[PDB]
């Protein structure tokens, strides 16, 4: 009943240094919340090995079917499935273009890293997940990781002129040191935001380039609060304490 | 396909771990989600204890100024605590948060005094370099070997502009003259949770020796190494977050592209 | 009475749950 609504309130208190371990204890408190808490709860994404074209890609709920994940390079699930949800053909084609597009802004934004792309059939119109996985290098002995998680649910009409996007944006971000001036700190979490918007689809403004317009938009301005949180707010508080 | 056992079992760990000032919260949650008060009472209350514990719940006493400590060094069972700068025992309520039924309580006549010294000494350090800052210091015997322990707890609860945090520190001096190993750690939590759940968890173990003479002189001695520690820390926070931002943040992503602007997405797309 | 924006994103139904879960 307040159930789920406090499934997600937990989520939102509990360390996200055990942010894993929280959602599988939470699933086990409440079982028949599964579903639910699966497709609501973000995890940090996972890089796996296309070993069909030889490319990385990433996993989270929105690519699972049971134990398995699509890769959005061979169209395939790994392990194999008889009948795992794939995208009808015209979702797949722009399925493939979205997932050059975001290639080519994860290079350009990241410059390294791992992006994937995909999308789902919708009752009038389509969604999709973006997704984008990057690690620090390890410099000054700091762990660094950043998850975009941006989900789009596009409402196509009768004229095919005019589109509703809705994007709903999970940006995490993961820092870690051990040093002898600080101990250990570990300064992790995410952080969500979300906008909608009328736009126009043509041969001008199609869909990815509406969607990845918002994306980039989206993401930039995570970025900026990501910053201004993690680095002047959290560390205002620790200087507030003592 | 799990059993009540393993829900409790569950409920009880996310109780304990809180974080700062939202215990409230997280109980009102785990109650609705496990839905069945006996199991929670049962399965679960060892866990509010652990939580005041862990987290030096400050306390306030009806009849004395300033605050106590709820600490394991405090627990005397039947569900009683020591206040040693005011010499009593109370009740204490984990669940409500309260303290009743003060008792004068007889503790070591023999680490009285340093005890006292080392209390005085803190007390000053803590009023000084902490805004609501509060501390506790015990003194007993430790497989023979008389011990100070002293706690310190600091916390700023802002749940309307959403974020606590919490400061806690227990130093503990073994005292083998002429010296006194020194054992600390030092743990600082924050969490902001507008739209999201941002964590800082931090923690530092100290290792040292010093000197170690008269009480009063002592007490001085131990408050400088104290001071120094505590300094050193903040101030090694506050390095890392720069290298952080300056560093680590920066080579995650890019503000821009090269270009200086934001991109072209119809030359994306051909 | 946080507001949880990710319980309002679209859905995919017919998923099956994983293995340990059943469905
Ligand atoms: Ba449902």
């Amino acid at each position: 009943d307040q159930q789920l609504d406090c499934a997600l309130d937990l989520m939102r208190r509990l360390p996200p240094q055990q942010i894993e371990k929280n959602l599988s204890d939470l699933i086990d408190l409440v079982p028949s919340l599964c579903e639910d808490l699966l497709s609501s709860v973000d995890q940090p994404l996972k890089i796996a090995r296309d070993k069909v074209v030889g490319k990385d890609y990433l996993l989270c709920d929105y690519n699972r079917d049971g134990d398995s994940y699509r890769s959005p390079w061979s169209n395939k699930y790994d392990p194999p499935l008889e009948d795992g949800a794939m995208p009808s053909a015209r979702l797949r084609k722009l399925e493939v273009e979205a997932n050059n597009a975001f290639d080519q802004y994860r290079d350009l934004y990241f410059e390294g890293g791992v992006s994937s792309v995909y999308l789902w059939d919708l009752d009038h119109g389509f969604a999709g997940v973006i997704l984008i996985k990057k690690a620090g290098d390890g410099s000054k002995k700091i762990k660094g990781c950043w998850d975009s998680i941006h989900v789009v649910e596009v409402q196509e009409k009768s004229s095919g002129r005019t589109a509703h996007y809705k994007l709903t944006s999970t940006v995490m971000l993961w820092l870690q040191t051990n040093k002898t001036g600080s101990g250990t700190m570990n300064l992790g979490g995410s952080l969500t935001r979300q906008m909608e918007k009328d736009e126009t689809v043509s041969d001008s403004s199609p869909h990815i380039a509406n969607i990845g317009r918002l994306v980039e938009d989206m993401e930039n301005k995570i970025r900026s609060t990501l910053n201004e949180i993690y680095f002047g707010k959290t560390k205002d508080i620790v200087n507030g304490l003592r | 396909r799990v059993s009540d056992e393993e829900k409790v079992r569950i409920a009880a760990k996310f109780i304990t771990h809180a974080p700062p000032g939202e215990f409230n919260e997280v109980f009102n949650d785990v109650r609705l989600l496990l839905n069945n008060d006996n199991l929670l009472r049962e399965g679960a209350a060892h866990a509010f204890a652990q939580y005041n514990m862990d987290q030096f719940t400050p306390v306030k006493i009806e009849g004395y100024d300033d605050q106590v400590l709820i600490t394991e060094h405090g627990d005397l069972g039947n569900g009683r605590f020591l206040d040693p700068r005011n010499k009593i025992s109370f009740k204490f309520d984990h669940l409500r948060k309260e303290a009743s039924d003060p008792q004068p309580e007889d503790t070591e006549s023999a680490l009285k005094q340093w005890r006292d010294a080392c209390d005085s000494a803190l007390r000053a350090y803590v009023k000084d370099h902490y805004p609501n800052g509060f501390c506790t210091v015990y003194g007993k015997s430790i497989d023979g070997q008389q011990t100070i322990i002293a706690c310190i707890e600091s916390h700023q609860f802002q749940p309307k502009n959403f974020w606590n945090g919490r400061w806690r520190s227990e130093w503990k001096f073994t005292i083998t003259p002429p010296t006194a190993q020194v054992a600390a750690v030092l743990k600082i939590q924050v969490h902001y949770y507008e739209d999201g759940n941002v964590q800082l968890v931090s923690h530092k173990d100290i290792q040292d020796s010093v000197q170690v003479s008269s009480d009063v002189q002592t007490a001085k001695e131990f408050i400088k190494i104290i001071e120094n520690a505590e300094n050193e820390y903040q101030t090694a926070i506050s390095e890392n977050y720069q290298t952080m931002s300056d560093t680590t943040f920066k080579a995650l992503r890019r503000q821009l592209p090269v270009t200086r602007t934001k991109i072209d997405w119809n030359k994306i797309l051909s | 009475n946080l507001l949880h924006l990710t319980a309002n994103r679209p859905k995919m139904p017919g998923r099956r749950l994983p293995g340990r879960f059943n469905g």
